[PDB]
RNA sequence: GGAUGACCCCAGGCGGUAGGGGAGCGUUCCCGAUGCCGAUGAAGGCCGACCCGCGAGGGCGGCUGGAGGUAAGGGAAGUGC
RNA sequence: GUGGAGCCUGGGAGUGAGGGCGCGAGCGAUAACGUCCGCGUCCGAGCGCGGGAACAACCGAGACCGCCAGCUAAGGCCCCC
RNA sequence: CGUGAGGGAAAGGUGAAAAGAACCCCGGGAGGGGAGUGAAAUAGAGCCUGAAACCGUGGGCUUACAAGCAGUCACGGCCCCGAGGGGUUGUGGCGUGCCUAUUGAAGCAUGAGCCGGCGACUCACGGUCGUGGGCGAGCUUAAGCCGUUGAGGCGGAGGC
């Protein structure tokens, strides 16, 4: 049995066993979280509009960290333009633990 | 004439591509029938002085 | 430039030459010229306020 | 065909003393 | 077990030697000596002396067979260069580089 | 979760009847077909397209005066090298070439597109080779 | 007091050229070549984490099609009826769907020719 | 909001040449230093997929090296290609 | 009408070769990628992005960073695409 | 180097101690390999450290139907390290070097073969604003004298 999830603007499939990474939520490591559910399949199909009303994932977040630092720099030719800017994408660590109808 | 000249320096690789007929080629040679030495054919060995059967010169 | 030991010969013609143009060995652009805003004698006193 | 008779626009190139 | 010899600054040209050390990089001791006799290089003389010496250094400091000998590694490394002036017409100088050679040889035994 | 991209795919052999077709209008299906973007596990950096054979591409039609006014046309190298070489005298000579060139000038260029071009096999007449395979009749 | 170059110049030529490796002839080998190469190389970067998100929304779309036809109607019909019945989820799951559950898919399909 | 630059919350701005302004990093030397690090290995060199920092940089680990180096906080310039 | 509005007094400037386009004229030949003014605009400094096959100034639109999420602009939806 | 006046360089470091490698081996020698000294000998005299351009040997990945500012984004293959990462690059997408000067340059306009090191807004005095402080109808000393030997005072002439 498969779900469909919307979180931090965007939408994963996911499934009990499930370690995934999304966009940084505001929850404690430990805790548990309610995602809403777009679709779900497998035995049955259900399909949201756009979100089922009964549905949840429960997820267990494993907590919080930072992306492999990502190089964003700028040149601008004959005009003496660089800049040089380091980016860390923060996230959150989730473990699908059930999903619920 | 009016001197020309190279318009960019060769690249590493661009030199030794040149160079990729550069090889020797290993002196071709044969085992006296006399004294069992190598040497190259047609020439009178200079381990022996035999060629063609005979003695020919002193070595 | 004009404390260093060399010459104010010019080294070679202005023109048609093949080379940078330059003037005497002492200019601080070359090795072993002069140097440009460097350290003379200096007195680093002065007169704080005797009140102070 | 040009009939206005077109001036040379550089000299005879001639040598230089070579420093 | 290796045994090596080193020829330092002979005076002969890299790109020169290299070609023939490339003749015998690999070879038999036998089959070395047998190609550089008859390899009309000048390199081929030099060559030949850092062979035999290894071969000598593998014998008679090493303990190895002088018949299990082959040619494990050789290589042809620049030496300083003697900068030397070339005159030429008009007044210039021209600047003449004889270079010059580290000739490497290394021996090994072939168990088989 | 990443992007599916598939393991390598069986390809699927394809015969397609050009009689009667329009030139560019079939030309169009069989590129299609060639680039396999009729499938939905498509992926731009392979070839997983389909296998298209084609027979009685002597027998394929064309609009307005064209037989007598598409131009065909082949630079040698050469100074005057320039042959131009009408539809009606290809169709009489080489007609086989007619959909291919059509085919193949709808291909990507480059690397793969030149490799798709080759999974296109095209016969005048109204038989082929490729038994082996055994092409599905497609209508298209 | 004198402060000559010292270590600074060569330590920040090394930063570039590590910068810089795997790059072909000078542009790994030689401070400048490196320099000018990374330069290009931030700007391709930048560019292309914007264009990525393109590249992958386009086959998305392809796959998608391509999974409509078999169902007899095209991508643009698809995705009014599917907005037409309020269904949100995206291109990026669409295309799974479309290869990896295909029943869910023809479910979805129908949705949507329903809902025009 | 708290009580004052602690951090949290909300809202808005943030293309940029000449150019104005701000805040920093690093280099040499001074006070700190009759101290402190240092042969259980200083400076410098070669690596690093690690840690911190927006970045300039800073750490830390391995290797080389073999006798120097120098803190928090300040000061002065032959200070960055 | 609270805006990187405005006015005042001061410190630091750069600029004082502009260019295309639309419109209004003069000069020119109801020529010029021509020349000289006026209003505006964009490039200049947005040779960053989408369209225009390609293309500083035409069309779309003012790039703080990230996302394998969504909606549009001009322009497009037979294949390259 | 110049007839001459004159111009005018480059070039420092073994190790604590020469203990500077007896003797043997290949070699004509140079050079090497053993032995030996040393804490260390890629400290061996072409000697501290020993960067970079540059050259070479071995190895992994890769390449002879392919179109290019050499990268970048994706995916796949192979190799290496221990739901991960490093190396490589086959295919696909995108993509007009840097600096300078310009109305405008990838520009077929300037400069640069590549690397290392040197290399350009400072100082004195005076001015003018801002600023951190002291004092405030007042503020402040200059030369010098005394003291110190990295000690600070005195000095009111004069200046605003
Ligand atoms: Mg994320
Ligand atoms: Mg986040
Ligand atoms: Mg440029
Ligand atoms: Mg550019
Ligand atoms: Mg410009
Ligand atoms: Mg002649
Ligand atoms: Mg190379
Ligand atoms: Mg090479
Ligand atoms: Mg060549
Ligand atoms: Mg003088
Ligand atoms: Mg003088
Ligand atoms: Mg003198
Ligand atoms: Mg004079
Ligand atoms: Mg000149
Ligand atoms: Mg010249
Ligand atoms: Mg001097
Ligand atoms: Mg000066
Ligand atoms: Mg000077
Ligand atoms: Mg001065
Ligand atoms: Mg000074
Ligand atoms: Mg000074
Ligand atoms: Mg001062
Ligand atoms: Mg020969
Ligand atoms: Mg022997
Ligand atoms: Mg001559
Ligand atoms: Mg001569
Ligand atoms: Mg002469
Ligand atoms: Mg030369
Ligand atoms: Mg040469
Ligand atoms: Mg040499
Ligand atoms: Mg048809
Ligand atoms: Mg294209
Ligand atoms: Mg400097
Ligand atoms: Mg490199
Ligand atoms: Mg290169
Ligand atoms: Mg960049
Ligand atoms: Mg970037
Ligand atoms: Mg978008
Ligand atoms: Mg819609
Ligand atoms: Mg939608
Ligand atoms: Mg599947
Ligand atoms: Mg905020
Ligand atoms: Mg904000
Ligand atoms: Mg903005
Ligand atoms: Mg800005
Ligand atoms: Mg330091
Ligand atoms: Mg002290
Ligand atoms: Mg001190
Ligand atoms: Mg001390
Ligand atoms: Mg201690
Ligand atoms: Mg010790
Ligand atoms: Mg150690
Ligand atoms: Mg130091
Ligand atoms: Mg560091
Ligand atoms: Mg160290
Ligand atoms: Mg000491
Ligand atoms: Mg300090
Ligand atoms: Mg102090
Ligand atoms: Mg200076
Ligand atoms: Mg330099
Ligand atoms: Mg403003
Ligand atoms: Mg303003
Ligand atoms: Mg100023
Ligand atoms: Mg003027
Ligand atoms: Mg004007
Ligand atoms: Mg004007
Ligand atoms: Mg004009
Ligand atoms: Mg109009
Ligand atoms: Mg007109
Ligand atoms: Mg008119
Ligand atoms: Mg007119
Ligand atoms: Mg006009
Ligand atoms: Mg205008
Ligand atoms: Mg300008
Ligand atoms: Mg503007
Ligand atoms: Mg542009
Ligand atoms: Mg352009
Ligand atoms: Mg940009
Ligand atoms: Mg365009
Ligand atoms: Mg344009
Ligand atoms: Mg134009
Ligand atoms: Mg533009
Ligand atoms: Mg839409
Ligand atoms: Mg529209
Ligand atoms: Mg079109
Ligand atoms: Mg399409
Ligand atoms: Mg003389
Ligand atoms: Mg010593
Ligand atoms: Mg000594
Ligand atoms: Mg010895
Ligand atoms: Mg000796
Ligand atoms: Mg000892
Ligand atoms: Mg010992
Ligand atoms: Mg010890
Ligand atoms: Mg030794
Ligand atoms: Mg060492
Ligand atoms: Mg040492
Ligand atoms: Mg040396
Ligand atoms: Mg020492
Ligand atoms: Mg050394
Ligand atoms: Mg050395
Ligand atoms: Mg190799
Ligand atoms: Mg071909
Ligand atoms: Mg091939
Ligand atoms: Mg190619
Ligand atoms: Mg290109
Ligand atoms: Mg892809
Ligand atoms: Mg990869
Ligand atoms: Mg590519
Ligand atoms: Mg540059
Ligand atoms: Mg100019
Ligand atoms: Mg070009
Ligand atoms: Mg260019
Ligand atoms: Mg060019
Ligand atoms: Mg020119
Ligand atoms: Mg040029
Ligand atoms: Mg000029
Ligand atoms: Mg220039
Ligand atoms: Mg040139
Ligand atoms: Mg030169
Ligand atoms: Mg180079
Ligand atoms: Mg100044
Ligand atoms: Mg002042
Ligand atoms: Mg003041
Ligand atoms: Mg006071
Ligand atoms: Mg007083
Ligand atoms: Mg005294
Ligand atoms: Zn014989």
């Amino acid at each position: 049995m498969f779900a469909i999830v919307k979180t931090g603007g965007k939408q994963y499939r996911v499934e009990p066993g499930l370690k995934l990474r999304v966009e940084k939520l505001d929850a404690e490591p430990g805790a548990t979280v309610e995602l809403p559910v777009l679709l779900l399949g497998g035995e049955k199909t259900v399909v949201g509009t756009p979100v089922v009303e009964g549905a949840s994932v429960v997820a267990e977040v494993l907590g919080h960290g930072r992306g492999k630092k990502i190089l964003v720099s700028k040149f601008k030719a004959k005009v003496q333009y660089r800049r040089k800017k380091g980016h860390r994408q923060p996230y959150t660590e989730l473990l699908i633990k059930e999903i619920r109808g | 004439a009016k001197h020309p000249v190279p318009k960019k320096k060769t690249s590493k690789a661009r030199r030794d591509a040149r160079r990729s007929h550069h090889a020797l080629t290993p002196p071709t040679l044969v085992p006296c029938p006399e004294c069992k030495a190598m040497k190259p054919p047609h020439t009178v060995c200079p381990e022996c002085g035999y060629y063609a059967g005979r003695k020919v010169l002193e070595v | 430039r004009g404390e260093v030991a060399y010459s104010g010969r010019k080294i070679w013609p202005q023109k048609h030459t093949g080379r940078a143009r330059h003037g005497d060995i002492g200019a601080p652009i070359f090795v072993g010229g002069g140097v440009v805003f460097g350290p003379k004698p200096r007195d680093y006193s002065y007169t704080l306020p005797k009140k102070v | 065909r040009r009939i206005r008779p077109r001036p040379p626009r550089l000299p005879r190139p001639r040598p230089r003393p070579l420093p | 077990m290796e045994a090596k010899a080193i020829a330092r600054y002979v005076r002969i040209s890299p790109r020169k030697v290299r070609l023939v050390v490339d003749l015998i990089r690999g070879k038999s001791l036998e089959e070395a000596r047998n190609i550089l006799r008859y390899t009309n290089k000048r390199g081929a003389y030099f060559v030949a002396k850092v062979l035999e010496s290894a071969a000598a250094n593998a014998v008679n400091n090493h303990d190895m067979l002088e018949d299990r000998l082959y040619v494990k590694a050789a290589y042809v490394d620049e030496g300083p260069a003697l900068k030397r002036v070339l005159p030429r017409a008009r007044g210039r100088a021209d600047i003449i580089k004889k270079r010059t050679s580290h000739i490497t040889v290394i021996l090994g035994e072939k168990h088989g | 979760m990443k992007t599916y991209v598939p393991k390598q795919v069986e390809p699927r052999w394809v015969l397609i009847d050009a009689e009667g077709k329009t030139l560019g209008r079939l030309a169009t299906k069989i590129a299609t077909l060639l680039r396999g973007k009729h499938r939905p596990d498509w992926t731009p950096n392979v070839a997983m397209g389909d296998f298209v054979v084609v027979v009685n591409a002597d027998k394929i039609r064309v609009t307005g005066k064209k037989l007598e006014q598409k131009i065909y046309t082949r630079y040698s190298g050469y100074p005057g090298g320039l042959k131009k070489i009408p539809l009606e005298k290809m169709l009489a000579t080489h007609p086989e070439r007619v959909l291919e060139h059509a085919v193949k000038g709808m291909l990507p260029k480059g690397p793969l597109g030149r490799r798709l071009f080759k999974r296109l096999k095209v016969y005048a007449g109204p038989d082929h080779p490729h038994q082996a395979q055994r092409p599905e009749k497609l209508e298209v | 007091p004198r402060a000559k170059t010292g270590v600074v110049r060569r330590r920040k030529h090394k930063k570039i050229l590590k910068l810089a490796k795997g790059y072909w002839g000078l542009r790994s080998k030689s401070f400048r070549k490196a320099r000018e190469t990374l330069f290009a190389a931030g700007n391709y970067a930048y560019a292309h984490r914007k264009r990525r998100k393109r590249d992958f929304r386009r086959l998305w779309i392809v796959r998608i099609n391509a999974a409509c036809r078999q169902h007899g109607l095209n991508y643009s019909t698809f995705i009014h009826g599917l907005k037409k019945a309020g269904i949100e989820v995206d291109r990026k799951n669409l295309a799974d769907l479309a290869v990896r559950e295909p029943q869910v898919f023809a479910e979805l399909v129908e949705r949507a020719k329903a809902a025009q």
